[PDB]
C-alpha cells in the first residue's frame, strides 16, 4: 500500500549571535561513525538505509503538500503560501536582527513581502503542484530522487489492465 | 589453497549466522522446499547458496536498490554532511594558516581547502599508520603536519556567546604502544574584535590548533536563496486502487 | 607575384611565462569571483542606501576594512592583479609578486583553476596571405569584418589566392557583386553571392573578371577553450581599460585594438597552443580587473 | 648524524650554535677530491663499478688551508655529516662554534672575498638533492649577510634558477623569518633493509639512515661518561695566544 | 587598574600516559574495525600440553 | 556536486557519472534536431511529437514568442539605381558603405 | 562508479569531483617530475624528501631493480674503418644495413 | 623541381558511413568484451581440466549451447562482427546488418559506447612533400621508419625542403653523417647527427653538400583519442587476419601494410576528424575480431 | 501574475486592469518627457518639479 507523506523533511536549522552580527543556516543529518582500515561502501550501505529511513523513503510513497498553504490578507495577491520548510519569518527575524547591530534602517514593507512570499505553492500543466520552500540540499536531492524511482512502478489503471489482459480466462 | 578454502568456509559461516538471526531474510516457503529432504533449513541454504557463487543469472535492479545506492554515493562523495572526514592539520598557534571568514568564528578551525604550501613551503603530509608507529613525534609536531589515511570523526557545537574557540580533549595521546588522537569536538564562538582579554587568552593559552575541512552543511544566512527548492506532488484528484483484480470468482 | 596580409597577424610578441601554475590559475579564478561580488555589493549598497553590504565585500577582497580617509584601491590584492597583467603580456616584463602572496590570495575562496573547461567564439577572421598575379592591386581593410578590394588591369580575368589558415573553424565570404571561387584543382562554379568555407581545405582562388572591381567582406569564427566564467564582454571591456592604464607599456611590443585579434594573432605563432593557454589565463584577468575597477575606480 | 636529523631552519640553527669547529673537521688524511675510481659493488655486479670521488661523500678528504677549505669543510659536514682533513687549524677556531665562523666577525676570518660559484662547483651541487641544496643555500646567505654581498647572492641565485626555486625564504637578521620558516631539511630519520647502494654518496647515506635508529638510544649513556668531568670545549676561556696564516 | 587578562586555562597538545600499555588498535576519533590485536602464548620455557 | 547533479539529472533524465561523456540527453538530442529543421525546409523532422511534449512538462513556462520586441542593426537596401555614367559599390551588413 | 572510486581515491588522496579536472594528485606531480630528473642531470630535480617517503608507504613492493631480465635489440657500430675509394653507409638503429 | 610523397600517403579511400551512432558503438564494445572473456574462458578450462568456464561463455557470445558435431562458429554475433567490419572499411561495402539485430546483441552487456576516453600512440611517419632542386636524387623508403636517401650531382651545396604535415605531435632525424637543418628565415646550426621537430613548424630546410650520399632515418609520434580497451598488439593482429580472410575485398580501395598507416593516411586526407572517428571504431571491431578467430577457428 | 501585477503598481501608481490599457502611468510619461527635453534646448520641458 502506497504511504502518502504529509511534510517535507527539510532538516535546516538557524544559529545566531547574541549580538546578531553573525547568522547560520545548517543542516543536521545526524552524526555516523566510520571505521578505518575496512571497506567504507559496505559501511555506506548499512548507513543508507537508516538515512533511508530518517528521511521516510524507504517504503514506497508519494507526497501530499498541495494542501500546505495559506493565503495573505491583501486582496491583490491571491498566490498560496506554503507552510513546509524553514519558515520565511525565521529568517525575516535573523534578517531583522543583523540590521540592528549594524544601526541599519529596519526591513521596509515591500523587502518584507518579497521574502515572506518566497515559499509558495503553485499548479503545473499536468496537474501535479509544486512547493518551492527552503530546504537543504543533500535532503532534497535525496527526497528527490526517491520520488523518481517510486513513481516508475505507478501506473494507470488501463494501463495495468492491458498488461495482465492476457492471462484472464472466460470462466 | 588452504588459506583461501579456510577464508570462504568462515564468510560462508558468518553470513549464514546473520540471515538467520532476528527475523529471518528468507521466507518460510522455500525453507520447506530445501528441508523436503530431511537437512535442517539453515543447513540446506549454507549449501545452495555456496552453489551460486559465480553464477550469471541476470538480476534485476529494483528501485529500492537504486535508491540505497545514491545514498551510499553521496555518503562517500560528500563526507561533512555527515560528520567525517579524511584529513586533518594540526598547527602551531604561531604559524598563520587561511581559514574560513565567512562565519564570523574566532579562530575558525574551518578552511576551505587544506593549505597546499604554507609560508612558501609545502605541507607535509604523513599517514595514520606511520603516526601512531612514531617515537619523534615532538620533532615532527613542531612544524606543523596533515594527517590523512583515516577516516576521522568529528562534532562540534556552536555557541552564540562569544568565548574562546578549543576543543573538548587534549590532541593527541602518547601511549608505549602508540600515539592517537582523542575524540574532536568543537566549541566555537563568535567574535567581537575587540576584547583584549580573549584576544590575549586565544594566543597564549592555546598553543595548537586543529584545521579540518569547512563542513558543506553550514551556509551564511547571507546565501538564503541557496537553500529554495522545489518539491513536486501529484495531483489530488488520483484514486488509488488496492486491488487491481479484474474479473470475480464465480462460473 | 605580390602578397597581402592582414595587419594585425604579423610579428606576435612573446608572452609571459611565470604564473601559469596550478596556484596562479586558482588566484586569477578567485579574484574573478570575489571582484563579481564586490561589483554586486556596490550595487546592493545604492539600493539600500547603506554601505554595510560593500564593506563586507571589501574586506574579503582587499583583507583590510575600508577607511573614509584612504582611497580605497582594493588592497593586495589589487596589486597582485595588476602585476600578473603585465608578467602575462610581456616575457620582458618582470615577475614581482612573489609565490606566498599569491598562495595567500589563492585561499580567499574555494575554485577550481580549470581553465579548459569551456568554450568561446572569437570573430577576428584571419588572412594569411593574399597572392596576386601583376597587374592587379588587392587591399585588405578590418578586423572583425575584412574588407577585400581587388582591381583588375590586365588584359584577362586574373585567379586570386586565399589563404585563411588552419586554425579558423569556418569562414563566410560575401561579395559586393557575384563571384566564383573554388578550391586549388577543383571546377570553378557559377557567379554566387555568398561563400561558406572551411579553412582547413585549402587555399582557395577567386577569378577576378576584368572591369569594375570586386569588394569581398570576410567573417570568421574560432573555437578557444576558456574557463567557464569566461564572460566575453567584460574581457574587452577590461583590455581597453588596462591599454589606457598603461598595464602594456614594455618595449618591444605589438599593440592591438581588441582582445580578439590578440588572441587569435598570438594563435596564429609558433607554439600557438602554449601561447593561447597563457592567453585565456589573461583574460581571465582582465576580467577581473574590469569589475574591481569599476567598483574602485582610481 | 646529529646534523643530519635537524629537520627545521631553528633545529638546524641552534645545533650549529652548541657545535664547535671540531667536529666540522676532521683529522683524517683521506684521498684526493676529485678522481675517477673503482670500486667494488659485489652485491650487483662482478665487476668493478665506476664513479667518482667528491667531497660530498661522507669520507674525509684533503682540504687547503684556506677560508675557503674552512667554509668547504664546515657546509661538507652539514650535508654530508663528515667533514675535512685541514692541517693545523690552531686552537682559537677550533673552539669557536660552526655558527659565530659562518655569522661573526670576532672569529678572524675574512670571508670577503668568497666566491659562491667555485664552492658550488668544488662541493659537486649538481649531484645533490633537495635537502643539501637548500642547507648550502643556508650557509651561503649566512655568509652573504655577515659581509654585506647580499647582491652577490642573488646574482648568483638568477644565473642558476631551479637553485632560486628551492631557496630558503628567511633573513639572517631578523628571528621572525627563522620562527615561521616551514622548510624541510631532515636528510637521516627514522623510517629500509639492510642492502648496498651503487653510488658511495648512496652507500654512505644509507650507513647514516640505518644506525641512527641505533644512535638514538646508545649515545645517551656513552656520551655522559665521556665528558662526566670534562670542560666544554666550545667558547673555553684562554689568554688568547694567536692566530697563525689566517 | 582593572584586571584584563590574569591567565586561564591552558589547552595541552598532548596526553603522556605513566603506565604501561596493552597493545591496541585506534579508538578515538579514528575507529579501527579490524579485529583486535590477537594474544599468544607463544613463548614457554617449559612444556605445558605437548 | 549536489547542485550540478540535481540540475544535470533533471535536463539529461539519468544521473552523471565519472567515466561518461555528459552529453546531455534526451534534451540535448531533441534540441539538436529541432534547430536543424528550423533552419532548413529540406532537413527532416525526426523528433516524435510525445517526445517535444514529455520534455515540454518539465519546467513550467509560457511559450509566448511575442511578449516583447527586439533592435536588429542589419540595412537593408534593395535596390540603388544609377545612371550609366556612374559606379556604384556597396560594401557591409551592419554598417553600409556605399561608394560613389 | 564504485570501484574507480575506490582507486582514485588511494591514487591520489581525494575523491573524483564532477567539476573538478582527474589529475592524479600529488602522486601524478611528483612522478612526472621524477621522470624529467631522471633524463638530464640539469633538471630540477625539485620532490621533496618527505613527498616520497610518503608515497611509498601506501604499498609494500621491495622496489628491487635487480630480479629479472629483459632484450634489448639495438645494434651498437662503434665504428666501421674503411680505406679509400670505398663507401660505407649505416641506417637503422633496430636493424642496421651497412651499404658498402 | 622534384617532389617525393610517402606511398601509404597517397590517394585514401572514402570509409563507411553506418553503425557510427550510439547503439552501434555498444555493439563494438559488447563484442570486445565478451570476445576477450571467451579467450580467458578457454585458458581456464585448459587449466581446471572441466569445460565448464567454456560452456558458458561461448553461451553468453553465441546465445547457443555448445554442441559436438558442429563448427563452432560463433553464432549471430561472429555474424554481425564480420559484416559491420566490411562496412567500415568502404563506402561501397553493403550494410546488411539490421538495426533492431544490434541493440539485440548490445543487451548482452552493460558497457558505454564512449570511444574517446583514452589516447593511443601511432608511428607511422607521414612525409608529404619533400622537395628538391634540379641536379639531386631523393628517395623515400619505408613507413614506420622512413629512410630518405639523397644526393647531389651538382656543382654546389642544395636546399632540400622537407614537409612532414600539422597531424604529427614530434619527429626525430637520425643522419648517417652529421647535417644542417633549420626552419624557413632561419639560421643554419653546425652539423649535428640528430634533430627534434614539432610538424607544426612549417616546413624545414635540410642542406645538402656534394661529396657523398646523405640518408636520413625519421621516426614520428602521433596521439589518436581511443577507448580504454584499446589494444594495438591485438588490432594489428586482427588487421592482418581480416585482409587475409578477405573481409577487406571491394571494388576501388587502397590496401596497406598495416592499421598504423591506415588510421594515419585516413588522418591527412581531407575531412580528417571524421575519418579517424570510423577508423578508431573499426580498431575495436578488429581487435574483437581477433580474440574470437583465434578462440573460434573456421 | 502577482509579482507583475505588484511591480507594475510601484511603476504606475494604478492596479492593472483586464479592459485597460497598460502604459506604464505617471512615470511612463515623466520618463519620456525628460528624454525629450534631455536632446535639445528647444524642447517644452513640461513635466513639473512636484
Amino acid at each position: 500500500e502506497l504511504i502518502k507523506v504529509p511534510t517535507i523533511p527539510h532538516n535546516l536549522v538557524l544559529i545566531q549571535s547574541d549580538n546578531g552580527k553573525h547568522a547560520l543556516i545548517k543542516e543536521d543529518l545526524g552524526q555516523w561513525p566510520v571505521e578505518t582500515g575496512i571497506s567504507l561502501v559496505n559501511q555506506a550501505g548499512v548507513f543508507a538505509v537508516q538515512l533511508a529511513n530518517k528521511l521516510g523513503i524507504d517504503k514506497p510513497f508519494v507526497l501530499d503538500a498541495g494542501s500546505n498553504y495559506f493565503t495573505d490578507t491583501s486582496f491583490i495577491d491571491t498566490r498560496k503560501y506554503c507552510t513546509d520548510g524553514l519558515s520565511p519569518r525565521e529568517i525575516q527575524k535573523a534578517l531583522n536582527r543583523q540590521r540592528a547591530y549594524y544601526d541599519r534602517p529596519e526591513l521596509t514593507i515591500s523587502e518584507n513581502k518579497t521574502l515572506l512570499s518566497q515559499s509558495i505553492i503553485y499548479p503545473d500543466a499536468d496537474g501535479n503542484d509544486v512547493s518551492i520552500i527552503f530546504s537543504g540540499a543533500m535532503s532534497h536531492a535525496i527526497f528527490t530522487y526517491a520520488q523518481s524511482q517510486w513513481n516508475k512502478n505507478i501506473i494507470k489503471l488501463d494501463d495495468y489492465i492491458r498488461e495482465i489482459t492476457l492471462t484472464v480466462p472466460k470462466q | 589453497t588452504s588459506g583461501s578454502i579456510i577464508n570462504h568456509a568462515n564468510n560462508l559461516n558468518k553470513v549464514i549466522n546473520h540471515v538467520f538471526a532476528d527475523k529471518p531474510l528468507i521466507s518460510e516457503t522455500m525453507l520447506k522446499i530445501l528441508t523436503i529432504d530431511g537437512t535442517t533449513g539453515k543447513d540446506g541454504y549454507r549449501n545452495w547458496l555456496d552453489k551460486l557463487v559465480g553464477h550469471n543469472y541476470p538480476v534485476y535492479v529494483e528501485p529500492v536498490v537504486n535508491i540505497m545506492n545514491f545514498i551510499s554515493a553521496r555518503f562517500v562523495a560528500d563526507s561533512s554532511y555527515f560528520g567525517y572526514t579524511n584529513e586533518i592539520m594540526i598547527m602551531p598557534n604561531h604559524i598563520n594558516v587561511p581559514v574560513d571568514d565567512r562565519f564570523g568564528f574566532r579562530d575558525s578551525p574551518f578552511c576551505t581547502s587544506l593549505p597546499r604550501t604554507i609560508m612558501g613551503n609545502d605541507v607535509r603530509r604523513i599517514s595514520y599508520n606511520v603516526f601512531s608507529m612514531m617515537e619523534d613525534i615532538d620533532d615532527v609536531i613542531s612544524e606543523g603536519f596533515i594527517l590523512y589515511d583515516a577516516y576521522f570523526n568529528f562534532s562540534y557545537d556552536i555557541m552564540t556567546t562569544d568565548g574562546v574557540t578549543r576543543l573538548k580533549e587534549d590532541i593527541l595521546i602518547v601511549t608505549d604502544t602508540g600515539n592517537d588522537i582523542k575524540p574532536i569536538h568543537f566549541y566555537i564562538y563568535f567574535e567581537n574584535r575587540n576584547d583584549k582579554k580573549l584576544r590575549y587568552e586565544s594566543k597564549m593559552n592555546v598553543s595548537y590548533r586543529l584545521y579540518i575541512k569547512t563542513p558543506a552543511c553550514l551556509l551564511p544566512l547571507s546565501d538564503y536563496m541557496r537553500a529554495q527548492h522545489d518539491y513536486v506532488s501529484p495531483s489530488s484528484s488520483r484514486v488509488y486502487i488496492k486491488d487491481p483484480a479484474v474479473v470475480y470468482t464465480r462460473s | 607575384a605580390n602578397r597581402a596580409t592582414s595587419a594585425f597577424l604579423d610579428n606576435p610578441h612573446p608572452v609571459g611565462v611565470n604564473y601559469v601554475d596550478e596556484g596562479s590559475r586558482q588566484f586569477v579564478a578567485v579574484a574573478e569571483l570575489l571582484a563579481s561580488k564586490l561589483i554586486d555589493s556596490s550595487r546592493e549598497s545604492d539600493e539600500s542606501n547603506s554601505d554595510v553590504p560593500f564593506v563586507q565585500a571589501y574586506s574579503k577582497f582587499a583583507d583590510d576594512n575600508p577607511r573614509h580617509l584612504r582611497v580605497k584601491t582594493g588592497g593586495k590584492m589589487a596589486n597582485a592583479l595588476t602585476n600578473v597583467i603585465r608578467s602575462y603580456y610581456s616575457i620582458n616584463a618582470p615577475a614581482i609578486v612573489p609565490q606566498v602572496e599569491i598562495d595567500r590570495l589563492a585561499s580567499k575562496a574555494t575554485v577550481s583553476g580549470d581553465m579548459y573547461n569551456s568554450y568561446a567564439i572569437f570573430n577576428s577572421v584571419p588572412i594569411v596571405e593574399v597572392l596576386s598575379p601583376a597587374r592587379t592591386t588587392v587591399s585588405i581593410v578590418g578586423s572583425d569584418r575584412a574588407d577585400v578590394t581587388m582591381l583588375n588591369t590586365g588584359a584577362g580575368a586574373a585567379n586570386i589566392t586565399f589563404n585563411f589558415g588552419q586554425i579558423a573553424e569556418t569562414v563566410i565570404l560575401k561579395g559586393s557583386v557575384p563571384f566564383q571561387l573554388a578550391r586549388l584543382n577543383q571546377p570553378m562554379p557559377a557567379a554566387r553571392f555568398t561563400y561558406k568555407l572551411r579553412p582547413l581545405d585549402g587555399p582557395f582562388i577567386v577569378v577576378l573578371p576584368v572591369g569594375n572591381p570586386l569588394v569581398i567582406s570576410a567573417t570568421a569564427a574560432t573555437r578557444i577553450q576558456v574557463p567557464l566564467a569566461f564572460n566575453k564582454a567584460l574581457v574587452e571591456s577590461g583590455f581597453q581599460t588596462a591599454m589606457n592604464d598603461g598595464l602594456f607599456d614594455i618595449q618591444n611590443v605589438n599593440y592591438y585594438s581588441s582582445f580578439d585579434e590578440f588572441i587569435i594573432s598570438q594563435y596564429h605563432a609558433q607554439d600557438g597552443i602554449n601561447r593561447v593557454s597563457t592567453c585565456v589565463i589573461l583574460g581571465l584577468a582582465l576580467q577581473a580587473y574590469d569589475q574591481m575597477r569599476r567598483a574602485l575606480p582610481v | 648524524m646529529d646534523v643530519l636529523s635537524k629537520g627545521s631552519l631553528k633545529e638546524l640553527l641552534a645545533h650549529l650554535e652548541k657545535t664547535p669547529l671540531e667536529e666540522a673537521i676532521s683529522y683524517r688524511i683521506g684521498t684526493v677530491p676529485y678522481q675517477n675510481v673503482l670500486i667494488s659493488r659485489n652485491e650487483y655486479y662482478n665487476q668493478l663499478y665506476p664513479d667518482t670521488t667528491s667531497l660530498i661523500d661522507g669520507v674525509s678528504r684533503e682540504g687547503q688551508r684556506n677560508v675557503n677549505g674552512l667554509i668547504m669543510s664546515i657546509i661538507s659536514y652539514v650535508v654530508s655529516g663528515s667533514g675535512h682533513y685541514i692541517p693545523n687549524i690552531g686552537f682559537m677556531l677550533l673552539r669557536r662554534s660552526i655558527l659565530d665562523i659562518l655569522t661573526k666577525h670576532d672569529t678572524g676570518l675574512v670571508t670577503n672575498n668568497l666566491n659562491y660559484g667555485i664552492i658550488a662547483r668544488n662541493l659537486t651541487v649538481s649531484k645533490m638533492n633537495c635537502e643539501q641544496r637548500k642547507r648550502m643555500l643556508i650557509c651561503f646567505k649566512l655568509l652573504a649577510y655577515k659581509d654585506g654581498n647580499q647582491n652577490d647572492y642573488e646574482i648568483y641565485l638568477n644565473q642558476n634558477i631551479p637553485l632560486k626555486q628551492i631557496a630558503p625564504n628567511f633573513i639572517p637578521g631578523d628571528m621572525r623569518t627563522v620562527i615561521h620558516n616551514q622548510d624541510q631539511l631532515a636528510i637521516v630519520g627514522i623510517p629500509l633493509t639492510q642492502s648496498t647502494e651503487l653510488s658511495i654518496r648512496d652507500d654512505n647515506a644509507k650507513s647514516y639512515k640505518l644506525g641512527y635508529v641505533d644512535w638514538y638510544n646508545s649515545n645517551s649513556f656513552l656520551r655522559e661518561r665521556s665528558e662526566f668531568n670534562l670542560i666544554r670545549l666550545k667558547d673555553r676561556d684562554t689568554k688568547y695566544g694567536k692566530l697563525n696564516g689566517w | 587598574g582593572e584586571i584584563i587578562y590574569d591567565g586561564g586555562l591552558s589547552s595541552k597538545l598532548a596526553d603522556v600516559v605513566d603506565k604501561t600499555t596493552e597493545p591496541h588498535n585506534a579508538d578515538g576519533a579514528v575507529k579501527d574495525g579490524r579485529i583486535a590485536p590477537v594474544k599468544l602464548d607463544l613463548e614457554k620455557q617449559k612444556l605445558d600440553k605437548l
